[PDB]
């Protein structure tokens, strides 16, 4: 089995760089081919995507929160959103997916979720 | 006229000619874009073009021959290279779905629509046929081959927009969009027929025979040496001759070849930046085993690659463990011994190679890149040469309705796809076997197994290949 | 095919029809035999062949088999008929159903 | 050009072509697989595979001959060899079915999809046909044929693993996986139209005419003999001569045939280990009869195949009785008498054959391992020979679709079905009939009934065949 | 080995001809030493029935 625990770091309002940390129970993460997203969820409303990361650097992002967020591993898979002046706190999740092989459209879900953290703003 | 589906190859003294015939299967795309990326490294990203075209990918060597037919391949002949290639489409049956809607999927057949094939006889596009990826052909005929879907990694500009670290490789002057649809296009409506008819270049061949000596062991056992051998070092030499007992200090007129980074059990061996750039030079060069048989066990490498499965399927090269090279050599300096894992080229040497097998490559491409050495056999299997055997796109075709005048009705591109055969043939030029004045039976030609499992059977998809690979070394040259 | 799905239990009254549903991978071009176990007795083969049925069970029972589904239609289920229906094929060897408890 | 069904027989003094034409559907597979076999024998267990292919078997007589046509044949000749035969497969309609959703089946006609039809020239493929078996064709031409799949046994290798005694034919080096997809393929579309055009070997004729004279009742009835026979035994023969009167130790110069386990009335005669794995060699030789007429009753023997039914429909072999064979027929021998059921071969013998009927075979095969004897005449009814008529295999194909790019969308098989017809003609060489001063009217020829039940008619699936079999000797030679 | 080619590559045998050639024939002749036993020259004179 694979679980994943998240780590919160409480509520900070004016405008400070919001991390948290996502480590991986089971199995590691440089291991093989699993992206590794942080997925959002507004209290009252759906999910929200933020990125997911490949072990190698390589990062995919949300259009609308690109020049916002930052995903990074160095085995704690990480998220630096800042300009937190629009308080959005919701919810951070962390999740697993197995990378595709025709990279066209997405051969699997997000099956290994984390447990969320509930930061507030 | 007689429409026939062709298969099996044909021996001679002189070359092979051996064909196969697959069903191919142009799907569809929803969307007729080309898509760059959107890679966004973080730490040199990639840039791409995702064309939407199907090319197809005949490399391997267990496409052409049945596994009766490779064994009759090696027991009775000591060469192979290719010397010709055709590749025909054969019947095409191009149709169109048309969405029971209650049942879901109805297929009727199109005569109206067609499958744009072009082939690259210029080189004009890149060349993404011989790297070695999981979209190959299936091993056996009676499976549906589903050709890939073609895109390819150009140069731009690495930029750093984001906030942390954020990497993005974007376009530049020298990057290139190279839009497919500026050529010549058999346009090939259902029942149509289309050809290739390459032809291979003048290539040294791969000689499927080991040796029954060693290339350090050439002497006559007796007789001793006629030459010296050091006793007293320090300006004062004392040279001594030599008994017939002296094997391990005889001196040798020829050395053994470079085995850079050859260990045994990440990156492998890699290039690059300070540490984490890095990209990899995964199997090695062509001179170097990454799997044999030691005086216990089996030998596994850094450099190796799997081949499938996981524990691995690795060709057991035993023919370079015998002629000076393997995993754990070392070399040594009387230098004022300096261990060094690294042996360099030293002008007057041989290295024989790393072996072919049943499921090796047969091409990849040099480069256009210029001043190559010596890159007339690739790694990964096969020859590897300037102008390979181009590649074959395949488009179905955008149509396009219906409208109504102003209308978007319907889907637009209604949906189509085309199923068809392709009978590749290839001619490979054979050489006769070495001659030995032997006396002992030669070793048998099998495929290696454990127990139990047999090679290639069906069995309660079924079909199970070997663990280990089916090297193509076991006959003896002799050296 | 190789796993038959059948759901749990169907609920039904007096003087109308219960159709249960025995999904499959290409249940169509394959045979379907429908068994009523009684309860504290054996099994009895009810509908074979996906239409017919034997001289012992009486002519209320009917069955089909289209695409990927096979059902069992009773015309005016009785006061006897509340009995486990498995429906059964052969994927090779023997593949049984779940069963329909009514 | 004219498109014809063909049928009926045109007989002459030499050669007589006799051909018909059936409908035959090759109906589907939804899965294209090998299927090896899974039997696991708990007591040497089999073990085959599963071809996705289908042949064809016209091997009986009452193909080619209609019953008049037949009856035409024992009147008037007195042998029959075949010399020729072609297999013509006409109009092909290979088609698709929709699914309708709502009514189930709705069949379109399909102008891509093709039929796979492979000849087996070469007997690379196990020869499965003339084995006897519940798929031959109609014998009527209205009803569609349905030919039979193919499959094959092979050898492997048993194990034991279980847990009382569980052994398994697993697969060895010996055993071969036969995919009938590395060969040449006549595809055969939609109208196509392909032959075979097989000729037969010289084989010996079949003799349709019984015997009017005992071959043990050869002499003058008259005039006694010129040898003599014992009269006292024990060192003092004291031989005597003969009179017209002693038939019954009259010395014959030719011997009976050998009666390996004939008897009247499980697995037969059986050869094998110690009880229990015991394989039948159940119609026994071609040398001994196991249906024949005694003075009250029909016998019936230990060693007899049905024919159909039960009660059976047996050939009557009214022409083994006569000649000295029979169900319960001892030998005796004066040994220091000894009754065997077993007799010898007898160095000089003649034991003409079992009869040849309206429902036999025509040809099975010789197998390939050597030293034959005699083999000139299965049992079963029919020639067998070396190389026989070849196998005509037929797949239709899988034609695959759709996808849509990813997605597995519909049945990817769709669903194909093809009819056709297949008119196969067949040439016997006849010989004239045998010459009789006799003055006597020959017996009749028509099939054997009994009441009321008239043979081949449409009564009250209508149809109904004798209940003994029409054998093919009801003319006498006079030998 | 070549019985090794012969198996692995051919699936029947029959022989068609075979000639048997005596050559090269050094008839010779032993002296007796008497004191070192055998002593063999050469002889010419000596011959060798073939039949």
């Amino acid at each position: 089995q694979v679980q994943l625990q998240e780590s919160g770091p409480g509520l900070v309002r004016p405008s400070q760089t919001l991390s948290l940390s996502c480590t991986v129970s089971g199995a590691s993460i440089s291991s093989g081919g699993y992206y590794w997203s942080w997925i959002r969820q507004h209290p009252g409303k759906g999910l929200e995507w933020i990125g997911h990361i490949y072990y190698s650097g390589t990062v995919y992002y949300n259009p609308s929160l690109r020049s916002r967020v930052s995903i990074s591993i160095d085995n704690q898979l990480s998220l630096k959103v800042a300009s937190v002046t629009a308080a959005d706190t919701a919810v951070y999740y962390c999740a697993r997916v197995r990378v595709d092989s025709v990279r066209g459209a997405g051969d699997n879900g997000f099956d290994p979720w984390g447990h969320g953290t509930l930061v507030t703003v | 006229v007689k429409s026939m589906w062709s298969e099996g190859a044909t021996f001679s003294a002189n070359s092979v000619t051996c064909t196969f015939s697959r069903q191919f299967l142009i799907p569809y795309d929803p969307e007729h874009h080309y898509k760059v990326f959107s890679p966004a490294a973080s730490s040199s990203p990639i840039m791409g073009y995702s064309t939407p075209w199907r090319y197809l990918d005949f490399n391997a060597l267990n496409l052409f021959f049945s596994p009766l037919e490779f064994q009759h391949l090696i027991e009775n002949y000591g060469s192979i290279a290719p010397d010709a290639l055709t590749v025909t489409i054969s019947e095409i049956a191009v149709k169109d779905v048309t969405d029971k809607t209650g049942g879901g999927v109805q297929v009727t057949d199109s005569t109206t629509g067609r499958l744009c094939m072009l082939v690259d006889h210029e080189y004009k596009y890149p060349y993404v046929l011989g790297q070695g990826q999981d979209t190959l052909a299936p091993e056996l005929p009676i499976w549906v081959y589903f050709p890939p879907q073609y895109a390819y990694l150009t140069v731009g500009d690495v930029n750093t927009q984001g906030i942390s670290g954020d990497s993005k490789k974007l376009a530049s002057e020298e990057s290139a969009f190279y839009v497919l649809e500026h050529s010549s296009f058999q346009l090939l409506g259902t029942g149509g027929t289309a050809t290739m008819s390459y032809k291979f270049p003048p290539v040294p061949p791969e000689n499927l025979e080991g040796c029954s000596q060693h290339f350090y062991e050439m002497y006559n056992p007796l007789y001793g040496s006629r030459l010296g051998v050091p006793d007293t070092l320090g300006g004062d030499p004392k040279f001594r001759s030599l008994t017939h007992e002296d094997h391990a200090i005889q001196p040798q007129n020829f050395m053994p070849g470079p085995l850079v980074n050859s260990v045994s059990t990440l990156t492998g061996l890699s290039t690059g930046t300070s540490q984490n750039t890095r990209i990899s030079l995964r199997p090695g060069p062509v001179s170097q085993p990454y799997h044999h048989w030691d005086t216990d066990k089996y030998v596994t490498g850094i450099n190796a690659i799997s081949h499938g499965q996981g524990v691995g399927r690795f060709p057991n090269e035993k023919e370079q463990l015998k002629q000076l090279q393997g995993l754990n050599m070392h070399t040594y300096f009387p230098n004022k011994y300096t261990d060094q894992i690294e042996r360099p080229l030293m002008v007057g040497s041989v290295w024989n190679r790393r072996a072919l097998h049943y499921e090796s490559q047969l091409w990849s491409k040099i480069p256009n890149l210029d001043d190559s050495f010596k890159t007339q056999f690739a790694a990964l299997g096969g020859w590897g040469l300037h102008q390979p055997p181009p590649q074959i796109f395949l488009k179905i075709l955008p149509q396009s309705g219906p409208i109504g005048g102003i209308k978007s009705m319907g889907i637009t591109t209604l949906v189509q796809y085309a199923v068809g055969i392709m009978t590749v043939t290839m001619t490979f030029k054979l050489g006769p076997r070495k001659a030995t004045g032997r006396w002992n039976p030669q070793p048998g030609v099998y495929p290696p197994h454990a127990a139990g499992h047999l090679p290639y059977v069906l069995y309660d998809h079924g079909y199970e290949k070997p663990e280990e690979l089916w090297t193509a070394k076991s006959r003896v040259h002799p050296l | 095919a190789a796993a038959l799905t059948q759901p749990l239990s169907v609920s039904v009254s007096p003087g109308q029809t219960a159709i249960f549903t025995c999904s499959g991978d290409n249940l169509g071009d394959k045979y379907v035999y429908w068994f009523q176990q009684r309860p504290g007795q054996s099994p009895a083969l009810l509908i074979y062949q996906d239409n017919k049925r034997p001289s012992g069970i009486p002519e209320r029972f009917s069955g089909s088999n289209s695409g990927n589904t096979a059902t069992l239609t009773i015309s005016g289920t009785q006061s006897t008929d509340e009995a486990d229906y498995y429906c059964q094929t052969w994927d090779s060897t023997v593949v049984f159903g779940g069963g329909t408890k009514l």
